[PDB]
């Protein structure tokens, strides 16, 4: 198995995305929300803890063998190309490093890479406090690639896009979790046009 | 002494830390033990509580 990893890493330039000259790199995203933390109306923000998973294809990481899947901890996460995904409306976000880096990397023989990590995000939510305490909100959580425009990275939601746990173990003091939805948009910036995706929690 | 250094230096010869023990042979069993040196304060304003632990894994 070490031979397979050594062969995969040989002549591998992690600075270049897969299919850099051929087509956009399609990424399939999933979220499991452990807990939407408290909504801090003073600072117009809310905390959320997620397992964020991204799946893409890397032709360079194809390997022919009978193993058919390499399941790995964070050790090789820095050794290969990873998407530039970042959360647009995150005032402060942190990964988790106790006991070890809370990251997972699975590579299939056909070149499919699944990369999962645990995140805690303090996402901005501009609450319209008219009708308070009868007010209702739809707080977003947006993300996109920082550097790669739509012509280079394209995100896609899967069927089981966003999943939630019990929702009674969540830290919502004031509000009740009404519902959820997901959306995709293309946002134009000075750098270019980026495939943004939002998850709205009502 | 010399034998200690020789044992330590040659220990990681041909060792791949990317692979778990007994990969493709068995299931890695881990024995866990916790010694809570102090049960820290419980915060109602956060649904958060602190706990200082000696965490042992074998
Ligand atoms: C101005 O100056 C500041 C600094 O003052 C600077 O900010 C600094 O930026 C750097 C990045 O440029 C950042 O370093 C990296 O940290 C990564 C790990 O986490 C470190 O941070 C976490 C959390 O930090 C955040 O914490 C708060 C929020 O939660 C808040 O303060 C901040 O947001 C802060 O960022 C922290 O928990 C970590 O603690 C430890 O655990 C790490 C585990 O990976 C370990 O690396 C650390 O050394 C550290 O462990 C020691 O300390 C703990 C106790 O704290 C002990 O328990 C341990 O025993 C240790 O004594 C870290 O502090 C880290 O992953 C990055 O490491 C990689 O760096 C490059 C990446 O390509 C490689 O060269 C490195 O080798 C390494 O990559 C390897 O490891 C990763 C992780 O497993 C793998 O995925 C990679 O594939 C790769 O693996 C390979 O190599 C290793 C050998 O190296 C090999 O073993 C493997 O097999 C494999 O081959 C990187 O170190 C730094 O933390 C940050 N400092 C701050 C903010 O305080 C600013 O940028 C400067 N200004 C500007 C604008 O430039
Ligand atoms: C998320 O998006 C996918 C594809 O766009 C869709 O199938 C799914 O129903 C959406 N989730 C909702 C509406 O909760």
């Amino acid at each position: 198995v070490t031979v397979i990893l050594n062969n995969l890493l040989e002549g591998y330039d992690n600075k270049l995305r897969p299919d850099i000259g051929v087509k956009p790199t399609l990424i399939h995203t999933d979220m499991y929300v452990n807990s939407i933390g408290p909504v801090n109306a003073i600072n117009m923000e809310y905390t959320i803890d997620i397992f964020f998973a991204q799946t893409w294809y890397d032709r360079r990481l194809k390997f022919n063998s009978t193993i058919k899947v390499l399941r790995l901890n964070s050790n090789m996460v820095g050794k290969i190309w990873i998407p530039d995904t970042f959360f647009r409306n995150s005032k402060k976000a942190d990964a988790h490093w106790i006991t070890t880096p809370n990251r997972m990397l699975r590579i299939w023989n056909d070149g499919r890479v699944l990369y999962t990590l645990r995140l805690t995000i303090d996402a901005e939510c501009q609450l319209q406090l008219h009708n308070f305490p009868m007010d209702e909100h739809s707080c977003p959580l947006e993300f996109s690639s920082y550097g790669y425009p739509r012509e280079e990275i394209v995100y896609q939601w899967k069927r089981s896009s966003v999943e939630v746990g019990d929702t009674r173990s969540w830290r919502l003091y004031q509000f009740s979790f009404v519902g959820l939805r997901n959306t995709t948009e293309v946002v134009k910036t000075t750098s270019g046009d980026y495939v943004v995706m939002s998850v709205y929690f009502d | 002494t010399t034998v200690f250094t020789r044992i330590l230096d040659r220990l990681l010869d041909g060792y791949d830390n990317r692979l778990r023990p007994g990969l493709g042979e068995r299931v890695t069993e881990v024995k866990t033990d916790i010694f809570v040196t102090s049960f820290g304060p419980v915060s109602d304003h956060d649904m958060e509580y602190t706990i200082d632990v000696f965490f042992r894994q074998s």
